[PDB]
RNA sequence: GAAGAGUGCAAGAGCAAAAGAUAGCUUGACAGUGUUCUUCCCAACGAGGAACGCUGACGCGAAAGCGUGGUCUAGCGAACC
RNA sequence: UUAGGCGGCCACAGCGGUGGGGUUGCCUCCCGUACCCAUCCCGAACACGGAAGAUAAGCCCACCAGCGUUCCGGGGAGUACUGGAGUGCGCGAGCCUCUGGGAAACCCGGUUCGCCGCCACC
């Protein structure tokens, strides 16, 4: 299970690349999503590669982001342990977070919006003109790397 | 053979056994074929249909297992041929087969030949086959008359292995009647 | 005319003589020099001239540089010295020229040129260890008369 | 093995290459059977522009007709070494050709399951001279 | 295109590879298909008759009956539906 | 000696117990009416063209079968009179 | 299939080569023209009639890789070419990094001297 974050805008983006982002439920810059690692899903993120940031987040980090940025299918409402408990098949954020990482359920299945709308990266990111290997922020990241980005977009 | 760009004929073409141009025209009818084939000593008749992995033979007869009903004479002749066709034709009617198209392979359509005799037999056995009466030999030559008249010019007995001297087209008649019976093992 | 007009590879391959008529003859007198009866493996040293950029060299340039290099080997080794140089390229690409304005602009045949990819050996000489410095100088003059920069490279020769 | 390996005469082709025929009359009386016309292909400067038209005649002799004829033809010629085919044939002269080969030849001349005769079972230049010289005359 | 005939730009798709030269096996020319069946369209260079327009080469239609020995196969060119007359010599069962 | 020959004419493609050659016979280069594709990729548009059927009458073959001109893509023309 | 007939795939099956096998069985060669039929001339062939002889051809069986073909290993080669991205380099023709694919020739070594279906038969 990987985490996708849109880091580059739509203007001048190939139409078919932008439509993939929309199929993966992301419509704006700084919007995140969780995707199971399958042959099909893997094809979609490779195509989006040069406009996103992805990787496998740690149990904790995911919990923090879920705590802070997750939302229900409708309305504001804080998604906390109590909320999770009264609406999900779990007991707390952690139970949800564990099931996600293990690809046992989805945010939709539990009645939550598929998208985590993040805040801009505190202290700024590593640039959107180069991949991670060249000192940038685009492409596949480490678990440490993805956590760094997601925790900054707390 | 000579190189990469070289063309090697289909196997049954190298073997000089199948006329593919005639075979196709044969298959276009949609009906099963009546495979009329001869040998120096024998004759053969098969009823073949098309199948996913190769032809399926639904019925057949050989001039050898002819004697099984009464034969005691040569098998590479006219009387032999007709009777083998009728035999095969009857086993066919038994399998639920109703019609066929004559397939003579690499033989020639000479009037009054053995492949035609084979064909007449199967028609007599009750099979619906496209033919032309005035191409089939006259009834007497089928019986083995032409051969009796040959030994009529005796001097030196025609048949080595004794079956008789003047030979018997009557044996042919005995055999035809034996097969026309309904009980007979097929 | 200037080589600036034909040095780059910016057109399709135009070599089919079955559709091109009136192609000028090549100015390249000979491709095999020195002692053609002797073998290449019969020499201790072997130095080739390597082209550094991917370019097109007209037959006029091939003749001029081949000439001015071999002319040196003949001057320093003699009309029958012990060596053998090789121009391993032949001019296949046919050249046009629009010599009315831009109306019906397909040009007429004016020449021929050899296409050489960067890293390929244009010339290759074979000589003994003594004459090794002459072949280098002959090549120095040769790369002075062709478009690209060149590397004089000694292949089999650890007698340096 | 030897019986089904011993040489025989397949045919003797007697032919007269003329150029435009009136020679048929004699070619039949020398052999015994009917002759056949001979046409041509391609245009020729020697006034031979008409493709299909009479030029020569021939007669292919088989069995008795062949030997009986040879019992007069052979004596009329002088056999030589080079005068022999690689397959074991020979021509001399009006021309007279003799095709020889062993028993299992029908295999290559029949229609069904026909096959080319193996190089081994084929007659040889030497095997020919022998068999023929062994029939009323001398070799080289 | 310098011209607009049916065989324009068909040098590659309507030419047999050397080793496949000559007459083709009767088996596939007499094959039988059922309605609703999915079939691939591809002309056999060796078979002259029963051909369709070369543009359609590479399609995958659906058999919807027949007209004589030939078959009526439905396809969608771009966004327009079309019905193609074609013999089994130029057809193959999908899957 | 699997194809370089030949097959009317450009070029590309097809063809070997043939689509080529020879021989013999025959006039299907037939009348009537359609389905489809093409003309015009997708996507509307005439004439023209082709493939594939049906009805009718025939040619050849033992028969399956082949013949809606020439192996395939050029050789074409509205209304009014 | 101890020798047969009809086939599918249509060279992995081609080219060439060695060895083995048949009395009333099989397939052949073979023997022979009164007939059906036949050759623009020939019972050669086509066709008909038949077994004195043979296993030398063909055929069936076992087998050899020199040529040709199929596939595979290692090497060439993650090379050549390439779909997405870059305020990366170069005067420029052009190149390079990241991401996703990925070759041909050739050398060496294996492989391949057909597989499969139906019918009949000691
Ligand atoms: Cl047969
Ligand atoms: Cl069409
Ligand atoms: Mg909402
Ligand atoms: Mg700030
Ligand atoms: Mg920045
Ligand atoms: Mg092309
Ligand atoms: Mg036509
Ligand atoms: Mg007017
Ligand atoms: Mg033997
Ligand atoms: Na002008
Ligand atoms: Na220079
Ligand atoms: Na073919
Ligand atoms: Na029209
Ligand atoms: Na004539
Ligand atoms: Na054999």
């Amino acid at each position: 299970m990987h985490a996708l974050v849109q880091l580059r805008g739509e203007v001048n983006m190939h139409t078919d690349i932008q439509d993939t982002l929309e199929m993966l439920n992301i419509h704006h810059v700084n919007h995140c999503t969780l995707v199971p690692e399958t042959d099909a899903y893997r094809g979609m993120v490779a195509k989006v590669n040069d406009f996103v940031a992805f990787g496998e987040p740690s149990q904790e980090t995911l919990e923090t982001v879920l705590a802070t940025r997750a939302e229900p299918l409708e309305g504001d409402a804080d998604v906390d342990d109590e909320w999770v408990a009264e609406h999900t098949d779990y007991d707390d954020i952690s139970g949800l977070a564990f099931a996600l990482l293990s690809e046992e359920t989805t945010l939709r299945e539990q009645g939550l919006s598929p998208t985590l709308r993040l805040h801009p990266p505190r202290g700024g990111h590593d640039g959107v003109k180069h991949p991670v290997k060249e000192g940038g922020q685009l492409g596949k990241h480490d678990t440490e790397g993805i956590d760094d980005l997601l925790e900054a977009m707390r | 053979a000579t190189g990469p760009r070289y063309k090697v004929p289909m196997r049954r073409r190298r073997e000089a056994r199948t006329d593919y141009h005639q075979r196709l025209r044969l298959l276009k009818s949609g009906k099963p074929r009546l495979v009329a084939r001869k040998s120096n000593k024998h004759v053969r008749a098969q009823l073949v249909t098309l199948g996913p992995n190769g032809d399926d033979t639904l019925a057949s007869a050989h001039s050898s297992d002819l004697a099984e009903y009464g034969w005691e004479a040569p098998t590479g002749n006219m009387p032999s041929a007709y009777l083998t066709g009728l035999l095969a034709g009857l086993r066919a009617q038994e399998a639920g087969v109703e019609e066929a198209v004559l397939d003579i392979g690499l033989n020639s359509p000479t009037p009054g030949s053995k492949v035609f005799a084979i064909q007449e037999g199967a028609i007599d056995a009750g099979l619906d086959i496209p033919h032309n009466d005035d191409v089939l030999a006259d009834w007497q030559r089928t019986r083995g008359a032409h051969i009796a008249e040959y030994d009529e010019q005796l001097e030196e007995p025609l048949y080595s292995g004794d079956f008789d001297a003047a030979d018997l087209p009557e044996h042919f008649d005995e055999l035809r009647e034996t097969l026309l019976d309904g009980d007979i093992e097929l | 005319k200037p080589a600036s007009m034909y040095r780059d590879i910016d057109k399709p391959a135009y070599t089919r003589r079955e559709y091109i008529t009136g192609i000028p003859g090549s100015k390249i007198a000979q491709h095999k020099m020195g002692r053609k009866q002797k073998d290449a493996d019969d020499y201790p040293v072997q130095i080739s001239l390597i082209v550094e950029e991917t370019v097109q060299l007209r037959h006029g340039s091939l003749e001029a540089s081949r000439l001015s290099a071999n002319r040196h080997l003949i001057k320093e080794l003699g009309e029958e010295g012990d060596y053998k140089m090789t121009l391993r390229k032949f001019p296949h690409q046919v050249l046009r020229e629009n010599k009315d304005g831009m109306r019906a602009a397909f040009g007429k045949i004016v020449g021929t040129a050899a296409r050489v990819q960067a890293g390929e050996q244009l010339f290759t000489a074979y000589c003994n260890v003594e004459d090794a410095e002459h072949v280098k100088e002959a090549f120095r003059r040769a790369y002075n008369k062709i478009t690209p920069s060149c590397r004089i490279d000694s292949s089999p020769a650890g007698n340096a | 093995f030897h019986e089904m390996r011993e040489p025989r005469i397949e045919k003797v082709v007697v032919h007269m290459g003329i150029g435009h025929a009136n020679a048929e009359d004699i070619l039949g009386e020398i052999t015994g059977q009917m002759p056949v016309r001979t046409k041509a292909k391609r245009t020729v400067g020697e006034f031979d522009i008409r493709e299909g038209d009479p030029i020569g005649a021939k007669v292919t002799l088989r069995d008795e007709m062949a030997e009986e004829f040879l019992q007069t033809a052979l004596p009329l010629a002088e056999l030589a070494t080079s005068q022999f085919d690689d397959t074991g044939n020979f021509s001399f002269g009006l021309d007279v050709t003799v095709n020889l080969v062993r028993p299992g030849y029908r295999v290559a001349k029949r229609d069904k399951a026909s096959r080319s005769i193996p190089t081994k079972h084929r007659l040889n230049p030497a095997d020919a001279v022998a068999f023929i010289e062994s029939t009323y005359d001398v070799e080289v | 295109p310098s011209s607009n005939g049916p065989l324009e730009g068909t040098r590659g798709k309507l030419k047999n590879k050397p080793r496949d030269r000559g007459t083709s096996p009767p088996q596939r020319a007499v094959e039988e298909f059922d309605d609703g069946e999915k079939v691939h369209l591809k002309i056999d260079p060796s078979v002259p008759n029963g051909r369709f327009h070369p543009r359609f080469d590479g399609q995958t239609g659906t058999v919807e009956g027949k007209q004589g020995d030939a078959y009526k196969v439905d396809i969608v060119d771009g966004g327009k539906e079309k019905t193609i007359i074609v013999t089994a010599a130029h057809l193959r069962r999908q899957e």
